[PDB]
């Protein structure tokens, strides 16, 4: 419960380019004057109404002692829909009369959620200390930036809330939820899809929905009066690495658009196997084998760190990798090799071992290990003795022979 | 088969290194036939393929001009966008813009893109509809906003299916005679004994154009899919593509797999065993 | 975001000794552009190494191709040694005549 967020207004005109000015959002006024911030711009100064609760529930529940989320508002003139699928909610050219006035939009992101609201300020001298704005739209997600491992389901959520701007008295609509449009879109390395689309409430013809997604898009209530809560959470089923990248959820009123954005990531942790595994061959000077270690199946590719180790000490011998190989699944393999120097009897049961450092593997990481044999004063085996003796007997007749 | 041609735009910052480097290129099926650098020697629009050498002096000094003015916006708006997001001017950013058309065996548009891309991550890209963009961030959304109110999304229609389609099948017919070539793949099986009961088939593709191509293992008519590892295409250096796919399998028991190969210049699929 | 490349180190041919032959480094999706690339035959960088305009990708990334005339043999090694802004230390890899 900040009880205050401070937010970076961004000016839309061409000629200043993204231009920044401080404001600040306060959710609880409580009785009383607000605090007086004379630093800010009047109009920046904002004290927010919320009737749908939304917003207000959304930080009324945040975490102690969390950066503080980060903030950014806007100007916004509300415009039909552009995507195709998004026709009916606005069937007729005339706008609403119900949208006049001004309208700002406003981001907040944080590590533990995202959340996007259409607010309407009031023009309302004495009061200018503060500008009184009513929260209309509310999106919002407790999943900004979810992990899912490969094979497995995604289930980023989306809430959303709306209640209806004062209407001028021009309410003759029909009592209950409004008909509203769900969009969820994913973006990721220039590559863009139409994930899904639904208008619950209304019914038409959408777009097929894409991987097999589903979406819980529907109010969570009929009751004639707002405001209304309702659902959007989005369910893909498999996530394959293609599936990483950015989702972008949108709900859509008639005229008014909110929107959330998702970092979904997937991972797959590596198979390590140090491939030499019966121990090694002699160790009387030189002759060392190479050894090679396979790192099999993880993903995502990048970030996987190798090194080798003496047993704890830095392995010496030269070092080198493989180019990746990519599997059908999308994960990829790789293979380090290490060459040893000459290997001698101060190794003696050493194991040469491969380390393996990956964002989806624990702090330690995981390990192989190959033990270094070497060659003794090992005493000559039953067969060796067997051998010995054939090996004399034939030597001594051939002797004879000749 | 598909056609495309795109056209990047690339403004990187060098920070006490002088004004922004920029670079734009044209490609037609990732062959490139223009090219300009501002920190080449000479600030001209060269082209680069023998198929558009034949056009005359003005088709180049008007692109020069429009890539110079280009360049000063690329600039400002790499200034701009490094403002908002609160870095460094100390660092280096660059600020990337794609579009074309990419066209399928019919002569008929497929997609059109008209994206961006700030230090390598999207920033606005026009949807496959043609009608609507993609903006993540607020300063995006505010570009998305005026774009959707002056409704330049029906300019950048026009154009793609426009004198950018017609631009396509006017390259691929003064050069078909390196753009629609087929060469097919040069294919090969070699056997490595990995440790005493295992071996590793590696199905070979060589000298093969365009880039397209499938390479899979079947073990008595199934795919082997999983286990499977794959280099991705690569270039031989000389206008052709290499690639190969390995299968690990019992040593004595490489006789059942197959290696199938997939590609246009092929009349048809091959099947190779070792 | 900033994205590692990918080498792969190959000959434009198959590798016949005594046979004149191209050795190509294919280092690809990268971000940024900045790269720093060298052959090296038995660990000694190779001087005479032409290279590709650098290439533009649809996933906002970018390539390049250096390559340079050489003669396989059997007694020769060569590799692909790669330092870029997202790795600590230059990463080799290794031609494999095979692979
Ligand atoms: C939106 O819908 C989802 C799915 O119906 C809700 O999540 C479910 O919540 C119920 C009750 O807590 C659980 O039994 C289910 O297991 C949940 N399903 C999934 C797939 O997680 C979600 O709580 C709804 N959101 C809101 C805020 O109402
Ligand atoms: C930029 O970041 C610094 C360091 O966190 C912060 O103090 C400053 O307020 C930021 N500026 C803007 C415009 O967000």
């Amino acid at each position: 419960g900040p009880a205050v967020i401070e937010c970076w207004f961004v000016e839309d005109a061409s000629g200043k380019g993204l231009a920044k000015r401080p404001g600040a959002l306060l959710l609880r006024q409580g009785p009383g004057e607000p605090p007086p911030r004379p630093d800010l711009d009047p109009e920046l100064y904002l004290s927010v109404h919320d009737p749908a609760g939304a917003l207000q529930a959304a930080f009324r529940r945040y975490p102690r002692g969390a950066p503080a989320p980060h903030c950014e508002m806007s100007r916004f003139v509300p415009l039909p829909a552009s995507a195709k699928w998004a026709s009916g909610l606005t069937p007729a050219q005339n706008c609403p009369r119900a949208l006049d006035g001004a309208w700002l939009m406003v981001s907040i992101s944080s590590p533990v959620l995202s959340l996007s609201s259409l607010l309407r300020p009031q023009p309302e001298q004495e009061p200018v200390l503060i500008t009184m704005a009513t929260v209309v739209l509310t999106v919002l997600t407790h999943t900004p930036a979810p992990r899912v491992r490969l094979g497995q389901d995604a289930l980023l959520d989306l809430s959303f809330a709306y209640m209806p701007p004062t209407s001028e008295a021009a309410s003759s609509l029909a009592p209950g939820p409004p008909p509203f449009g769900l969009e969820w879109r994913r973006q990721h390395l220039g590559k863009g899809h139409l994930l899904l689309a639904a208008t619950p409430g209304l019914n038409g013809q959408m777009p097929a929905a894409q991987e097999g997604a589903v979406a819980f898009a529907a109010w969570d209530d009929d009751e004639p009066w707002g405001p209304w809560t309702g659902n959007g959470t989005f369910w893909l089923p498999r996530v394959q690495p293609f599936q990483e990248g950015t989702y972008l959820a949108t709900i859509h009123l008639p005229y008014l658009q909110g929107q959330v954005t998702l970092e979904l990531a997937v991972y797959k942790p590596p198979k390590v196997s140090l491939m030499p595994a019966t121990l090694a061959r002699a160790a009387p000077g030189e002759a060392p084998p190479e050894l090679l270690c396979l790192v099999s199946h993880f993903y995502p590719s990048g970030g996987l760190e190798v090194e080798w180790e003496l047993r704890s000490q830095k392995a010496e011998g030269q070092r080198w990798l493989s180019a990746l190989r990519h599997h059908s699944d999308g994960s990829v393999s790789l293979s380090g090799h290490l060459q040893p120097p000459p290997v001698t009897t101060e190794q003696h049961g050493a194991r040469y071992a491969c380390r393996i450092h990956h964002p989806s593997l624990p702090a330690s990481g995981r390990s192989a290990e190959v033990t270094l044999e070497v060659a003794g004063l090992s005493g000559p085996s039953l067969e060796d003795s067997v051998g010995l003796f054939l090996s004399a007997f034939l030597l001594l007749g051939l002797f004879k022979a000749l | 088969g598909s056609h495309s041609m795109r056209y990047f735009y690339t403004s990187v910052s060098r920070p006490g290194r002088g004004e922004p480097r920029f670079i734009s290129v044209g490609y037609v099926d990732d062959t490139q036939f223009v090219r300009f650098d501002s920190d080449a020697a000479s600030p001209r629009e060269e082209p680069r393929a023998p198929w558009i050498e034949q056009e005359g002096p003005e088709y180049w000094d008007r692109n020069t001009q429009i890539y110079k003015a280009q360049a000063q916006t690329d600039r400002e708006s790499l200034r701009n966008l490094r403002g908002y997001y609160n870095q460094s001017e100390a660092g280096s950013h660059t600020l990337q813009s794609m579009y074309g058309c990419d066209v399928g065996p019919d002569g008929r548009l497929l997609r059109g893109h008209d994206q961006y891309a700030y230090d390598g991550k999207d920033y606005i890209a026009l949807n496959e509809d043609l009608r609507s963009w993609t903006a993540a961030d607020t300063a995006a959304q505010i570009t998305q906003r005026k774009w959707e109110a002056a409704r330049e999304a029906e300019q950048r229609r026009a154009y793609l299916e426009g004198e950018c389609v017609e631009w396509l099948r006017r390259y691929l017919e003064n050069g078909k005679d390196k753009l629609e070539r087929a060469d097919p793949p040069k294919t090969h099986v070699t056997h490595h004994p990995i440790s005493d009961h295992e071996a590793t088939l590696r199905c070979w593709a060589l000298g093969f154009y365009p880039a397209e191509i499938t390479l899979t293992w079947q073990r008595d008519g199934e795919d082997q899919t999983q286990d499977t590892e794959l280099v991705e295409t690569r270039p031989a250096g000389d206008r052709t593509f290499q690639k190969w796919a390995a299968v690990v399998v019992p040593s004595g028991e490489e006789q059942r797999y197959t290696c199938h190969v997939q590609h246009e210049g092929l009349p048809k699929p091959l099947t190779l065993r070792w | 975001i900033q994205r590692t490349p990918k080498i792969q180190v190959y000959s434009r041919h198959p590798a016949e000794n005594g046979k004149s032959n191209f050795l190509n480094c294919y280092v690809s999706g990268f971000h940024p552009s900045d790269i720093e690339v060298d052959l090296l035959k038995n660990g000694e960088r190779i001087e005479k190494v032409e290279h590709s305009d650098l290439s533009f990708s649809k996933d906002w990334s970018f390539y390049l191709l250096y390559y340079t005339e050489f003669t396989p043999t059997e007694k020769d090694e060569y590799a692909c040694r790669v330092n870029h802004v997202t790795l600590s230390q230059p990463k080799i890899v290794k031609w494999d005549r095979d692979m």
